[PDB]
């Protein structure tokens, strides 16, 4: 049992290296006298305006570095939790990763895991402070600093390239290589990527496939672009009125896939946006709820139905099961996906807001004066939509 | 450096005029430290053990048995001991921890003994320390063992799995002992990287770090102690280091999931084979991408094993199921 | 010939806006109330109407 | 030893000998011989014998800058 045994060289070269039988460390010993090493945050605010204003937004070369102060900055407010000192703690990192933290994650080219720790350090915060951060990207972007404008285009550039050559047998090995590089830069390698959803679709079934491999930074900057392009200004009634558009039914089965396959994204600010703008009445927040229900949940309509299955779904029974099956109903295979939806419902307790709601828009549409066969088709469409919302309550909330 | 071919019964297998399928499957393959011996296991064929002496390969074909782990189960993986010469702790799939003894004046195999701690569902990762004085005997399913050797082999602690991660119902895929034998880095399901505190016998988690967001498939040990490196069923090979705990080299080399990871006894040439039968080889001083070979493998799925003295390659991969040997590769063209 | 003055580095970090959210398109959805109590008034009386 | 060795000798400044770590005493310096020196042998790199020799001799002058035997704008003003 003989231990092993190495060399000790000098050379001019800083960072220390290892061969197959000699260590190479640095020759000048005493180099780092003039230097000290400092106190637990107080300095670091002093200290970080001196050195890391200088390789501003830079750190992307050294993505060592930005771990070791991100890590620092999750272990100080759980050190700090207690119950006083977490509204001047939290506000103190908001500046010091808005100013030279995140910033330098922009100049990263393929790196999924250091990118997750800054993150890390953002989950403490409010989700309104963290739209301010992911909004400020894009238009200190080009109106500003240089070497990240050069790297915002290289992704952009990056991004149309898989969007281009995306097909159905090679997306074996061209959804890994999508999905990091939105593990990276998902600022500007998801508004190409969402602009090809609401023009085309069949890269809508290809784009949730490589969903399945995203970071956990990814998946809250995909709810920021979702809603960057919701209430983006455009018209979303067409030139007359007959039909609404046709990327406000090409979006809604994009989010309306995400909910299904993914089980990792929380969409609750989706679920928020449905709710406020019904209020004034809104014809894309009902496509995104009527697509919801029959995606996520099985939902179908009776309208269709044979008289002989009818009578068969008022029989309480196993040929209740078998006249779903019939008519595809989908209700006892994704009964945990539905349930997880009316999760967000009930968190909010949106679901007496929704009925409330549909109720109300479909009466207030006797009075509207628009045409005279679209009225007729809009009153059914909408009484059927709320008739498919009860009978999600009733299969979800059960006791 | 040339080609010579191994001498084992699958090259009599395919080389007759045999169609359907000549050897079946390759499920472990251990080294013990010493640097001779092998433990060369199948599916339904034979574990064989091997001792050459002297010449490369063809000196003497040492044993093989199919009736050694019984005639009904199968054995995911087999323990070498590090303080015993003779002996290799073998677990079969449901219910069976033997111990078994190699002969070499005999023609035969004879086991010492077969101990079972009770309500055992399936084991399937048994390995003891690099200096041979624990077992770690983790299910994939409900809990984690820990027992001794030199004493006896007598059950001291168990940890169960939920105490560690509180996702959901995970998997533990691989884990991996420590180098200096003092704590188990473990791989679950959904890219968490626990680290648990095993001195003795008191059997307690440190942190848990997300690696990444797949399966993490290999995690492996440098022998000068600077680093580890993990695996993925994406295509993300992270080197972190150990002193410092995060990350110094990224292998992004995305072009499938990664499925078996070795490094060298010197540490310097990094082995990853892919699962589109193509396998490679980097370096971990040196900077991200800096490949030495590529080599495209045949259809069939190859594993890939270093030796624990001198770098001597040892991959799998011909026609059906027959293993390479790669004499004196310092250069490898 | 010259006599350099010691550099002063700046220790302040920049404000925020009134806006709490990112756009100004964002913002003006999640300013308009939700609530119970809204939808009440318009359901009125059906009778009354009638 | 360099150093310990060119400490006693009667070039080291023994009145000027200002240090390389303020701001204001990055101009007010010593020895403005050696400032010639180095200056005149830093700014030749024409050479394929001067070539291999570069990277010691400049490491060698940056122990010089750090114990203040010579000053910084003296040896950065007057480099090609």
């Amino acid at each position: 049992h003989k231990p092993r045994l190495i060399h000790k060289y000098k050379t001019h070269e800083p960072f220390e290296s290892l061969e197959l039988n000699s260590s190479y460390v640095f020759y000048y010993s005493e180099w780092n006298s003039n230097l000290t090493p400092f106190a637990s945050v107080n300095d670091l605010f002093e200290n970080s305006h001196i050195y890391l204003s200088i390789i501003g937004p830079y750190l992307g070369r050294i993505p060592t570095l930005l771990s070791k102060i991100s890590r620092i900055g999750v272990a100080d407010i759980q050190k700090n939790h207690g119950s006083e000192s977490l509204h001047v703690t939290i506000d103190k990192w908001i500046d010091y990763v808005r100013k030279f933290i995140f910033p330098a994650t922009s100049l990263l080219q393929n790196n999924p895991i250091a990118t997750s720790e800054v993150y890390e350090l953002m989950k403490f915060f409010p989700f309104e402070k963290r739209y301010f951060i992911y909004n400020e990207m894009m238009t200190k972007l080009s109106q500003d600093i240089l070497p990240l404008k050069v790297s915002f285009n290289k992704a952009e550039r990056e991004a149309k390239s898989i969007l281009k050559a995306l097909s159905i047998d090679t997306i074996a090995k061209e959804s890994r290589r999508f999905a990091k590089l939105i593990s990276t830069n998902p600022l500007a390698s998801l508004v190409p990527a969402v602009k090809q959803i609401e023009n085309y679709d069949k890269v809508s079934e290809l784009v949730v496939y490589t969903t399945k491999y995203f970071n956990d930074f990814a998946y809250d900057v995909l709810q920021f672009v979702l809603l960057l392009r919701l209430t983006y200004n455009r018209p979303a009634v067409q030139f007359d009125g007959v039909n609404q558009a046709m990327w406000v039914q090409r979006l809604s089965i994009f989010i309306a896939g995400l909910a299904k396959n993914c089980p990792n994204m929380d969409i609750s600010n989706i679920i928020t946006y449905i709710l406020k703008t019904l209020h004034n009445g809104n014809i894309i927040a009902v496509s995104i709820l009527k697509e919801l229900i029959i995606t996520v949940g099985g939902i179908r309509d009776l309208n269709e139905v044979n008289m002989k299955q009818l009578l068969m779904l008022n029989s309480g029974s196993p040929l209740k099961q078998y006249a779903r099956h019939l008519i595809y109903d989908f209700r006892d295979d994704n009964s945990v996906i539905s349930s997880r939806l009316t999760s967000f419902f009930t968190d909010q307790s949106a679901i007496s807001e929704i009925i409330l709601l549909l109720y109300t828009l479909n009466l207030k549409a006797n009075t509207q004066n628009s045409h005279y066969k679209i009225l007729s088709t809009r009153c059914d469409e909408m009484n059927t939509l709320l008739w498919s919302f009860i009978e999600l309550i009733k299969h979800c909330l059960k006791g | 450096e040339d080609k010579r071919f191994i001498h084992v019964s699958s090259r009599s297998h395919s080389r007759f005029t045999s169609t359907p399928i000549t050897p079946n499957e390759i499920l472990s393959l251990k080294f013990h430290v010493s640097g001779s011996s092998m433990a060369y296991s199948r599916m339904d064929g034979s574990l064989t053990v091997w001792f050459i002496k002297d010449a490369s390969f063809d000196k003497s074909v040492e044993v093989y048995i199919p009736d050694c782990c019984g005639s009904d189960k199968l054995a995911t993986d087999l323990s070498w001991n590090p303080t015993s010469l003779n002996q290799i702790a073998v677990v079969s799939n449901s219910s069976e921890i033997s111990l078994l003894l190699i002969n070499e004046k005999s023609l035969t195999a004879s086991k010492l003994r077969t101990l079972s701690l009770g309500s055992k569902t399936k084991v399937n990762t048994c390995l003891y320390d690099p200096l041979g004085n624990w077992l770690l005997a983790a299910t994939k399913s409900e809990k984690i063992y820990l027992f001794d050797v030199k004493k006896d082999h007598s059950s001291v602690c168990s940890l169960n799995i939920s105490d560690i991660s509180q996702e959901d119902n995970d998997v533990v895929y691989s884990l991996a002992w420590s180098n200096g034998g003092s704590h188990i880095f473990i791989g679950f399901k959904s890219g968490y990287l626990a680290i648990l505190k095993a001195k003795h016998g008191i059997l307690e988690v440190c942190t848990k770090i997300k690696a990444h967001t797949g399966p993490i498939t290999e995690i492996k040990m440098d022998p000068w102690g600077r680093n580890f490196i993990t695996g993925s069923i994406d295509g993300n090979c992270y080197v972190w280091n150990m002193k410092s705990l995060c990350c110094e080299l990224i292998i992004n080399d995305l072009n499938s999931a990664v499925t078996t990871l070795d490094v060298c006894h010197l540490g310097k040439i990094l082995g990853i084979c892919t699962e589109d039968e193509m396998v490679y080889f980097y370096d971990l001083n040196s900077g991200n991408l800096l490949h030495s070979k590529s080599l495209a493998n045949y259809k069939t799925d190859p594993v890939l094993k270093f030796y624990p003295d001198k770098s001597w390659y040892i991959m799998s991969g011909k026609n059906d199921t027959l293993s390479n040997h790669f004499v004196k590769n310092e250069k490898n063209l | 010939k010259e006599k350099i003055p010691p550099p002063a580095f700046d220790e302040t970090f920049k404000k925020f806006t009134f806006i709490k959210m990112g756009n100004k398109l964002i913002n003006n959805v999640w300013k308009i109330p939700t609530g119970l109590d809204k939808i009440e008034q318009e359901v009125k009386k059906p009778e009354g109407v009638y | 030893f360099f150093i310990a060795l060119l400490r006693k000798s009667d070039s080291w400044p023994s009145s000027h000998v200002a240090n390389n770590s303020n701001y204001s005493s990055l101009n007010e310096g010593g020895n403005m011989i050696a400032a010639n020196i180095i200056s005149f042998n830093l700014s030749q790199y024409n050479e394929e014998v001067d070539k291999e020799n570069y990277e010691r001799y400049m490491d060698m002058c940056c122990i010089l800058l750090k114990n203040g035997f010579v000053n910084f704008y003296s040896i950065w003003d007057n480099v090609k």
